């Protein structure tokens, strides 16, 4: 149990620092948020 | 000319409706108008 606690806590200690150093860890929320961004600007700039 | 209030307006036969205002941006001396994204008229010039 001791081994098993100091796994996961260890792992939930890696998920920070792959969070905190790699922005690009959330990329499949950014590309939704892209998407939709890139379909307003397009929608405005055809205005013109 | 009146500020901060909605008015119809027409500059040099450029016609629109907007709450005109004071601005921070700084034209160059030659530049009359300023755009935005859909070519829409963002700002201008007072010609008196």
């Amino acid at each position: 149990q001791k081994l098993i606690a100091n796994q996961f806590n260890s792992a939930i200690g890696k998920i920070q620092d792959s969070l905190s150093s790699t922005a690009s860890a959330l990329g499949k929320l950014q590309d939704v948020v892209n998407q939709n961004a890139q379909a307003l600007n397009t929608l405005v700039k055809q205005l013109s | 000319l009146v500020k901060n209030k909605c008015v119809n307006f027409n500059f040099n036969g450029l016609t629109g409706t907007g709450v005109l205002t004071e601005s921070n941006k700084k034209f160059l001396p030659f530049q009359q108008f300023g755009r935005d994204i859909a070519d829409t008229t963002d700002a201008v010039r007072d010609p008196q």
